């Protein structure tokens, strides 16, 4: 078996199993019953039917892995953005929990990201309905969702912890000057540190890069020497060591599609460009996952620009990066 | 509806 073709989707892994969850493709969200699960050391699929509080069919949901628990956060169905959050132990029929959380959650959303450093869970940006005034942050419309829709959505720079200790939400303050609001960005966590690189803002697809130390909620703008990434959205950013970001694909400002992959090494603050045999296999709107064997497993994704819905090149292909 | 703001 070999899942559909899809983009928008999760994909969430422990090292060695590689969880895929939801999406879209075209003639759709994909089933919302099914999980499939890729294992990295034997190239195979196997779908699993779920139960419980199985959430709705969404694609642009944010997750992660725990010891083998998966979060899921937020993402965009047939009747628009969520805030929900739910529960997933994967360590018998698997069953959805969605949690009855504590304090005050983030605004509907998706396309953000998450860091995840000990007990908290650290979710950042992303686009959907206008918050309440109490939340700290920006938010800025866009002005296009005015004619699009009937609620009008925009991007916001929001950092909310979810404390797992108590199924809490809150919100740190911070110091330093946080990124512009922005989504589809990507992070990814190495150590105390949440590095978050490019997205969308107004009408750019932005190529800075920046971290929150997630000891002390300082913002650090990080400005590396030499020869950097084009800028873009609808990439993905994998730790793969203790010193080493893997970056691939998305999409430019100008609308094309990307397949060039780098490693930002972290002790040289340093982009590295990275030679791989997937040259013609642009992607935008996959997930990246790092396996324990020294891989990078990139599935699903667009291969074209997918906001001309009738030519989207959806894929279900497996990507397999050694870096 | 689902693709915007990227």
């Amino acid at each position: 078996a070999c899942p559909a073709e899809r983009s928008g989707h999760v994909a969430v892994s422990d090292g060695r199993h590689m969880f895929v969850w939801g999406g879209y493709k075209s003639n759709f969200y994909l089933p919302r019953e099914e999980l499939w699960i890729y294992n990295m050391e034997t190239g195979r699929w196997k779908k699993i039917n779920t139960e419980g509080d199985v959430p709705p069919s969404m694609s642009g949901s944010c997750a992660v892995c725990v010891d083998r628990v998966l979060y899921l956060f937020g993402g965009h169905h047939s009747r628009g953005n969520t805030n929900k959050f739910y529960m997933l132990d994967s360590r018998r029929v698997l069953q959805w929990e969605r949690i009855d959380c504590q304090g005050i959650p983030p605004s509907s959303k998706d396309k953000l990201g998450v860091w995840v450093y000990k007990n908290k869970l650290i979710f950042f940006g992303g686009y959907g309905y206008l918050p309440e005034d109490k939340v700290l942050g920006t938010f800025e419309f866009d002005e296009t969702s005015f004619w699009n829709s009937s609620h009008p959505r925009g991007w916001n720079d929001h950092v909310h912890i979810l404390d797992t200790e108590t199924f809490t939400w809150s919100q740190p303050i911070t110091t330093g000057k946080a990124p512009s609001p922005r989504a589809a960005h990507a992070c990814a966590t190495v150590g105390n540190r949440g590095f978050v690189f490019g997205g969308r803002y107004r009408d750019a697809r932005m190529n800075d890069l920046h971290y929150l130390n997630l000891d002390t909620w300082e913002w650090n703008e990080l400005i590396p020497q030499g020869i950097c990434p084009v800028g873009r959205s609808w990439h993905s950013l994998t730790p793969v060591s203790s010193d080493h970001l893997f970056l691939f694909g998305g999409f430019t400002t100008d609308k094309q599609p990307l397949s060039d992959a780098w490693t930002y090494c972290i002790s040289k603050n340093e982009w590295i460009q990275f030679n791989h045999p997937y040259t013609e296999k642009p992607r935008l709107w996959h997930t990246a996952c790092a396996s324990d064997e020294g891989e990078v497993i990139v599935f699903g994704g667009c291969a074209n620009n997918l906001l001309v819905h009738h030519r989207a090149a959806h894929s279900n292909e497996i990507l397999i990066f050694s870096v | 509806n689902n693709t915007s703001g990227s």
